[PDB]
């Protein structure tokens, strides 16, 4: 059942991950300070984390079979809607049950409610958040799956401004293809019960923080003083 | 809108 072109876009999938994703978190010490000890104190530190993750995942995008038969008017408006989407579904390695906190190696750099808070959010966004969080940990993907869930919510064809949605849906429906093989040949019951369509829903779950955190932002960056601690990658897909 | 530091990325 899993073709010859399926296992191949699985593992082109995850080589890009592994070439996007530094588990040792190296590059952290390069941000501005987080600020913890009321002001912003986060936001120039969670700012350069966003915009790390943003260079990221437009690096994830370009490995994406089928992504760069794409204009590049359509590259564009596929990363500039799914950029924050792709973030939080790649925040989920890093996210532990444990204390509900995102933890990147180090006191310094493990996030909790407080330090989103910290750069301007609220629960409207925190508590969904979370919410998702928990939900997708539950899952227990296989990185298989993972990289896949990240790669179908990038070539997504409902994007706003997406001009050849027949092309990308194309190129969607060959990793969703992919994805539903592989979870029923390669995942065992009772962990792939229902768990394509679980994934689906994530896919939808993430719109709905789409659709606030953008809310959030435009408040956050219509005022000067926030919009000069963001970064210019930040302020070109995030907005300005 | 022009994204030249997107499309840098891109390219
Ligand atoms: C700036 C716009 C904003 O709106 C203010 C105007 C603030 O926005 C924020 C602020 C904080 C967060 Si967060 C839950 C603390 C987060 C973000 C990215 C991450 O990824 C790093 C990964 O990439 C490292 C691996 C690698 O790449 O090598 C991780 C791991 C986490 C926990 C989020 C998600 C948003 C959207």
């Amino acid at each position: 059942k899993l073709s010859e072109e399926q296992q191949h876009i699985i593992a082109i999938l995850l080589d890009a991950h592994h070439k996007t994703y530094d588990p040792t978190y190296a590059d952290f010490r390069d941000f501005r300070p987080p600020v913890r000890m009321s002001p912003l104190s986060m936001l120039p530190h969670l700012a350069d984390l966003v915009s790390y993750s943003i260079q990221k995942v437009i690096g994830f995008a370009k490995m994406i079979p089928g992504f760069r038969d794409l204009t590049s008017d359509d590259q564009i408006v596929l990363l500039k809607s799914s950029a924050i989407e792709v973030i939080m579904l790649r925040s989920n390695q890093s996210f532990t049950m444990d204390d509900m906190s995102w933890d990147c190696g180090s006191q310094d750099y493990k996030y909790d409610v407080t330090d989103v808070s910290k750069a301007g959010h609220t629960l409207e966004l925190i508590e969904p958040l979370i919410k998702f969080q928990v939900g997708l940990k539950k899952l227990n993907l296989h990185e298989e799956e993972h990289v896949l869930l990240m790669a179908i919510c990038i070539v997504s064809p409902d994007r706003p401004g997406v001009q050849d949605a027949k092309l990308v849906e194309a190129i969607q429906d060959r990793l969703s293809n992919t994805l539903q093989t592989y979870i029923r040949c390669r995942h065992p019951p009772p962990g792939s019960h229902q768990l394509y369509a679980k994934m689906i829903q994530k896919l939808a779950d993430l719109r709905s923080l789409n659709e606030e955190h953008s809310k959030q932002y435009r408040s956050l960056s219509f005022q000067p003083e926030n919009s000069m601690k963001l970064t210019p990658l930040v302020l070109e897909v995030f907005g300005n | 809108k022009n994204h030249p530091m997107l499309m840098n990325l891109l390219k």
